[PDB]
């Protein structure tokens, strides 16, 4: 397909942070200016951000056999590049004490960023292979962007070997499909079967490979394992883009993939997705109680919430709300996350060395830093899917699809996980308020962030009508 | 057909013979006749960056052979292409990465 | 033209079979280089010209050369390699070998059921590659060149000495 | 003439051969070795394909995989050069200073 | 078979690349030597020939020697002056009488300096030598030549009057 | 007896010359240049003596990594060498690759000098092949760039395709940074003398050296003739034979090889890595801007 300036226009967001891209590796090759390349990172991010709206004038369409735009592809887009600011944002104190280059820090968020703009608008296997690339290589870079610190050279390894042979298995995966299928597009996925010739089995193995590489980075069971180091070795502000923005993309993709595929409701697929939720959602929770490390913890949290989000995912061909549910969860989960891991970026900030410590220390939090304690403590609540906050309307939604499409096991399997969460995320808190033995406004910034996301939570906790309603807006082509 | 036939055996001739040559060469020669620091980083820096050019590169060489079937359109998207090589270009002359000189 | 499929599809296996289980460095690289040729004669004989040719120009000519370069760069004279030999140990290779072989052996049932017409071995020239590459596919070209750039910052920014 | 389950299935023994060369070698840099097998595997893989439909996405998907195969071991190596650099070795047992 | 040998010494003889390690006075007439007023016209691994020109030290010794190890059969040494032939003039704690103390010598040129004349003379001699002997084909009974001496007498014995040194 | 096997038999017959010719051309131009700075005999006679020199493959070294440097730097030439057209009618293959066959084998001749590296096994020696080694690297980034405005033009990569389209005007004057970056780049990869050294060849002895020696000629030949038939028509010409212009053509670039390695001095390695780098890549990628901008501007 051929590309109309009207389809330039729905290429706008992923035009911008290209063009930042290249704005910013220009600025840094004139001249190694901290304050200036940042500046330029995050007005080319708030830039695709408010060429949003552009592109929903515009209205849904396709530009190419590989990008299809839409309401979809707005929304996520949009979380894409909320998380992609506050990451520069949070970055910026942490990167005041990096003794070596700050910069090309800026630019593999960009690109970061980039992969999941594509991820967003994806429509074809070749362009959702390279949304998860563009995604994971800069993680590669960013995971290990203190190499000198021993954890995070382990941290960066570890990530660099596992991503690399989970992309070589959804190769391998998507090799088999289109080898079955003929068409790469979402749509043909199991076309040219019918009368319940779906189950083919060269289509299925397939999609067990990309499943097997999907599943990896979106830390489900049982391709967890690598979660808590990764997040633990890496950078804090690596930690808050890791946990928010490659999750948010590759689970948008994902339900793109098995919204659009004919074969996305196999029996045989939805039974192995059951498993795997089930599996994460327990698990996750049951290995996050005796986690003194809060890294670690959420690492763990990660994994059981993107449980609550397969079960989400389950649901879909069977369910109608089931994309208005993952929306409303994805926006919770995005703010409970920035909230915490920016609460423990702002106190892991400056970067105090490579030889020393990067522990954040949460016990009598309160007495030093108030407002930063009553953030983490309602990020912690957020995350228990305790009312009054924004993680339990997303954990209703969940409930909700689950029970109106019988998936029983799944609906035991949040409840049983979600009072693990209360005692593991409620002794975080407690050890906030227990007792114990800056100076610049872009420390101020990453606050403000963190505090604007508690008050987001808590609002949209107590009142979630606008966000239900700007997520039922953003509705794909059907 | 005969001619491509014919050419597929001159140069499956042709490379047998060729390596047949170089090997009874080397046979030939052990064969005949009597008997009785630190290395630095930026090998490797140059290295990956010719790996990476070089696969910028052979997306050019896709381009370069089909360039009127393209038209303006793909002369459009493969200036795009080498200005975004290009860009990385001068930022690694820029930050010194391909400066060998103290 | 299927005999050279065949013979190149032996000789790349063999070679992989060799790569994964030799102790020498030096001697793995080589014989995946052997692997990549092989395999680039494969794709010759199923018309992917184009792909053989980046196979021999990319892979067994840029990859394979930065990976002999970090074996030099090593120094490895006997560097805690050679001595072990852990790995022909059955103990540590034999559950893998296992594991990957039940891998295989499913992957393989999920083959044989799919429907087969034979490939005619058209030659797909580079000239419709180079069509369909910067005509539907060109958003993949330019985040392909943006995935580049990102794995060049990146190992800059890592592969540094100072 | 060629079938094309048996190019797949060459395609999956080389995909298999390679992860047991990522599994089974503590050396980083057999692991980095296996883990190109196996993404030149999936790119055989999406060759085979390419050439049984005869379209042209096959060789596409080839470039994109060999674009990833090229950018991943050259991050790979220099992760590997530095851990040689202040470890001087390059087992991967004992890069396991983070667990639990 | 015996035409075969010829061949085989024949281009031994016709290509001989000359590695000369020289040290002193004698090495600089042979770099006079390498001009085209002179037209005389690398690594010890491929060289045949070692050109031991200029006065064997003790401390230089050892050098020549694992030069020498360095080569490859077949191998031919050319002294040049009386250092190397001797030791010369220096009869002296600090050098060594002659490099055929440690290394085989197949040609000796007198002179100290020798011109590079004589040198070109010493290639002659030596290629008469290699294509005299033979050695085996594939995996040495070195040719008892007749000396210069006497096969020369004649003519330098027949000589009677020669040029005064008054004159030019 | 059938007239298909008779040409089949003609055509074998056709590459045996050429490569019997080629390699007969590296050692004759290799004893021509050896004598410019009868013969025939002596040719011969440092061949038998080449042959019969003691084959010594060092004890501290690897076996099959020293035997296997030269015979890459032999063979990947030659191979090169295996797609030019001479003449209507006498190719070796047609093949649809052509150029991009160059760039492979090119891009296999890399590891004559790496294995070579190796195989020393000495500190100076495999210093100096890592600065060998990253100089061709640095110069054959570039090397398939400068013929892509040739390729451009042409509009395949087959190379009959490119000498017919050089039929009206030969390719030096349209693709004439391409030809100078071309000219560069395979003086430096083939390793030629104002970039012979930044050695490798020493520990080499005896049928080794003599592969090196003959396959870096053998590189030249090859060099000489893709120049000719990518920028100054192939067999093309007025009057004469097109055999014979060929053949001229050819001869006359390897004699403006002798001449530049007797008329220039040697940059420094700094200087060569910067100039590789900076001038003839971004020289290569506008000259192919330029070129396509040409093509589709005048196909109106
Ligand atoms: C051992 C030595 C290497 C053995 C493997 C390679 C040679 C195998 C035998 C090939 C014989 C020629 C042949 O099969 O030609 C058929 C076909 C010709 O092309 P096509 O147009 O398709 O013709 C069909 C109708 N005209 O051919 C083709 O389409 C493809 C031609 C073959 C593929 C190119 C060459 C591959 C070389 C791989 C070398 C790998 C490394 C070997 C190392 C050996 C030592 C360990
Ligand atoms: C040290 C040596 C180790 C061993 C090396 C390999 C030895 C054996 C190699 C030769 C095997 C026998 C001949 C194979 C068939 C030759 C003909 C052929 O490949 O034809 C197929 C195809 C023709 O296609 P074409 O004419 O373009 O289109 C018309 C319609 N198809 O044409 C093509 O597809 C052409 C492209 C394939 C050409 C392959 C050439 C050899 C590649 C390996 C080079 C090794 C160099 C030395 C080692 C490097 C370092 C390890
Ligand atoms: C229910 C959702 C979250 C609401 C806000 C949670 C609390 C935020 C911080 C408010 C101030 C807390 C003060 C605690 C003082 C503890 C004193 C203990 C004395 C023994
Ligand atoms: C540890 C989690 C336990 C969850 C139990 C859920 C039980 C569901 C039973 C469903 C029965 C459906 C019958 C039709
Ligand atoms: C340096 C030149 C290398 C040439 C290699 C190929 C040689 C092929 C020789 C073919 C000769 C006959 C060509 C057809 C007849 C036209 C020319 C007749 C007068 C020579
Ligand atoms: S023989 Fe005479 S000229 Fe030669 S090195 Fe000895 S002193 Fe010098």
């Amino acid at each position: 397909m051929t590309i109309t300036p009207q389809n330039l226009i729905a290429l706008l967001p992923l035009l911008i942070v290209g063009l930042t891209v290249v704005v910013v590796m220009l600025s840094i090759a004139w001249r190694r200016n901290h304050f200036l390349n940042a500046t330029l990172s995050v007005i080319g991010l708030n830039a695709a951000l408010v060429s949003l709206w552009f592109v929903g004038q515009a209205g849904a369409m396709d530009v190419t056999p590989l990008m299809r735009v839409d309401g979809f592809a707005m929304l996520y887009t949009g979380l894409v590049l909320l998380a992609s600011l506050a990451t520069c944002t949070f970055a910026y104190p942490w990167l005041e004490g990096y003794n070596d280059n700050k910069d090309e820090f800026y630019l593999l968020v960009l690109i970061a960023a980039l992969g999941g703009i594509l991820l967003a608008n994806a429509n074809h296997l070749a362009s959702l292979f390279l949304g998860i690339e563009l995604i994971s290589l800069p993680l590669f870079g960013l995971v290990g962007y203190a190499f000198r610190q021993k954890r995070s050279l382990e941290a960066s390894i570890k990530y660099t070997i596992l991503s690399a042979a989970a992309s070589s298995f959804l190769l391998f995966g998507m090799a088999l499909v289109y080898a079955q299928s003929g068409d790469l597009s979402f749509v043909a996925l199991g076309k040219n079967l019918g009368d319940g010739m779906l189950n083919e089995p060269l289509l299925l193995a397939g999609f067990g490979l990309m499943i097997v590489g999907l599943g990896f980075k979106l830390s489900l069971v049982p391709f967890h394992l690598w979660t808590p180091d990764v997040y633990q070795g890496a950078p804090a502000p690596v930690s808050t883009f890791l946990a928010t923005a490659s999750k948010i993309a590759i689970f948008g993709v994902v339900m793109r993939l098995f919204l659009y595929a004919p074969v996305g409701d196999s029996e045989a697929i939805r039974v192995v997705l059951a498993i795997i939720a089930f599996a994460s959602i327990i698990f996750g929770n049951l290995m996050a109680l005796s986690q003194t490390n809060i890294k670690r913890l959420l690492g763990y949290s990660s994994i059981s919430h993107l449980g609550y989000l397969l079960v989400a995912l389950i649901a879909l061909q069977t369910g109608e709300m089931s994309m208005e549910a993952v929306g409303v969860y994805l926006a919770g989960y995005l703010f409970s996350s920035l909230g915490a891991f920016g609460v423990v970026s702002l106190m892991s900030s400056p970067y105090r060395g490579p030889d020393a410590d990067s522990l954040f220390s949460y016990r009598g939090l309160f007495w030093h830093r108030p407002i930063l304690a009553a953030v983490m403590t309602v990020m912690m609540l957020s995350l228990a899917g305790i009312p009054m906050t924004l993680g339990f309307i997303g954990k209703f939604y969940v409930l909700a699809v689950g029970v109106q499409a019988h998936l029983w096991w799944l609906v035991g399997a949040v409840v049983v996980g979600s009072a693990i969460g209360l005692y593991y995320y409620l002794r975080v808190a407690v050890s906030l308020y227990l007792h114990a033995p800056p100076s610049n406004w872009q420390y101020s910034a990453g606050g403000i962030v963190v505090l604007i996301s508690a008050l987001l939570v808590l609002v949209l906790g107590v009142w979630p009508q606008p966000l239900i309603s700007i997520v039922r807006l953003a509705m794909p082509l059907m | 057909s005969t001619e491509v036939i014919a050419h597929h055996w001159a140069f499956a001739i042709f490379l047998i013979v060729a390596i047949g040559l170089c090997c009874l060469m080397l046979v030939g020669g052990w064969f005949l006749g009597g008997r009785a620091l630190r290395l630095s980083a930026k090998f490797y820096l140059v290295a990956m960056f010719f790996v990476i050019f070089d696969v910028e590169a052979l997306y050019l060489f896709a381009w370069s052979t089909s360039i009127r079937e393209s038209g303006w359109v793909g002369f459009v998207e493969a200036a795009i292409f080498i200005f975004v090589l290009l860009a990385g270009l001068v930022y690694l002359v820029r930050i010194g990465a391909l400066d060998w000189t103290p | 033209m299927e005999f050279a499929f065949y013979i190149c599809g032996l000789i790349a296996i063999l070679a992989t079979l060799r790569v994964i289980t030799h102790t020498n460095p030096v001697h793995a690289l080589l014989y995946l280089i052997i692997s990549l040729l092989a395999i680039s004669g494969v794709f010759f004989s199923l018309g992917a010209y184009f792909a053989g040719a980046l196979e021999i120009i990319v892979y067994a000519g840029a990859i394979m050369v930065l990976f002999v370069f970090v074996v030099m760069m090593l120094n490895l004279g006997g560097s805690e390699i050679e001595q072990e030999r852990q790995w022909l140990k059955p103990q540590v290779w034999i559950g893998p070998a296992i594991l990957s072989a039940i891998m295989l052996v499913v992957i393989v049932y999920a083959i044989l059921g799919v429907n087969d017409q034979g490939i005619d071995g058209t030659p797909i020239s580079a000239k419709a590659v180079g069509i369909t590459l910067f005509g539907p596919y060109v958003l993949a070209v330019e985040l392909a060149s943006m995935l580049l750039l990102a794995g060049l910052v990146v190992a800059f920014h890592v592969g540094r000495e100072e | 003439m060629i079938p094309l389950q048996h190019g797949l299935i060459l395609a999956a023994i080389l995909f298999v051969l390679g992860l047991t060369g990522l599994v089974i070698r503590r050396n980083l840099l057999f692991m980095l070795i296996g883990l190109e097998i196996m993404i030149n595997a999936s790119a055989l893989a999406f060759v085979v394909a390419g050439s049984y439909w005869g379209q042209t996405d096959g060789q596409v998907m080839y470039i994109l995989a060999i674009s990833l195969a090229a950018a991943e071991a050259s991050i790979g190596l220099a992760l590997l050069l530095q851990l040689h650099r202040r470890r001087q070795n390059l087992n991967i047992d004992s890069v396991s200073e983070m667990r639990g | 078979m015996g035409k075969l040998n010829d061949m085989v010494n024949w281009g031994r003889k016709n290509s001989i690349w000359p590695y000369n390690f020289g040290l002193s006075c004698c090495y600089v007439e042979m770099v006079t030597s390498f001009t085209a007023v002179h037209d005389v016209a690398a690594s010890p691994r491929q060289a045949d020939l070692m050109v031991v020109a200029g006065t064997c030290f003790t401390k230089m010794a050892p050098v020549i020697q694992r030069l020498y190890d360095q080569m490859l059969e077949p191998k031919w040494v050319i002294s040049m002056g009386a250092c190397a032939n001797s030791g010369g003039m220096y009869d002296i704690y600090s050098v060594v009488q002659g490099v055929d103390k440690f290394i085989p010598v197949d040609v000796y040129i007198p002179g100290c300096p020798p011109r590079p004349e004589a040198y070109m003379q010493a290639l002659m001699l030596l290629q008469e030598s290699i294509g005299k002997e033979r050695r085996p084909l594939s995996w040495v009974y070195r040719a008892n030549m007749q000396s210069e001496r006497e096969r020369k007498r004649g003519e330098r014995i027949a000589v009677t009057n020669l040029r005064t040194p008054d004159e030019i | 007896i059938s007239p298909e096997l008779i040409e089949i038999l003609l055509t074998i017959l056709k590459a045996v010359v050429i490569l019997l010719v080629v390699v007969t051309c590296g050692a004759f131009m290799s004893f021509g240049e050896r004598r410019l700075l009868g013969g025939s005999l002596q040719l011969v006679a440092d061949m038998i003596k080449m042959f019969f020199k003691e084959d010594w493959i060092p004890k501290f070294s690897d076996r099959v990594i020293f035997t296997l440097a030269p015979m890459i730097a032999f063979t990947s030439l030659l191979l090169a060498f295996a797609i030019v057209p001479v003449s209507p009618g006498w190719v070796v293959a047609d093949l649809n690759i052509g150029i991009l066959f160059f760039l492979m084998m090119a891009g296999l001749a890399v590891y004559a000098v790496l294995f070579a590296g190796w195989s020393s096994n000495n500190k100076y020696s495999l210093l100096g092949a890592m600065r060998a080694s990253a100089q061709t690297l640095s110069y054959e980034v570039f090397l398939g760039l400068s013929l892509m405005g040739v390729v451009a033009q042409a509009g395949s990569f087959n190379m009959t395709d490119i000498v017919n389209s050089q039929a009206h005007v030969w390719n030096v004057i349209p693709q004439f940074f391409g030809f100078i970056t071309f000219a560069i780049a395979g003086v430096a990869v083939c390793h030629r003398h104002p970039f012979d050294q930044p050695g490798y060849h020493i520990e080499y002895s005896g049928m080794k050296f003599g592969l090196f020696f003959v396959g870096e000629y053998i590189g030249i030949v090859t060099i000489s003739a893709l120049m000719v038939t990518l920028f100054f028509g192939g067999w093309q010409g007025p009057l004469l034979p097109p055999f014979i212009w060929f053949a001229l053509k050819t001869a006359f670039f390897m004699m403006m090889f002798i001449l530049i390695r007797a008329s220039l001095p040697r940059p420094r390695y700094d200087q060569v890595m910067s100039f590789g780098w900076k001038i003839c890549l971004p020289l290569t990628l506008i000259n192919l801007l330029v070129t396509a901008a040409v093509i589709l501007w005048q196909a109106q």
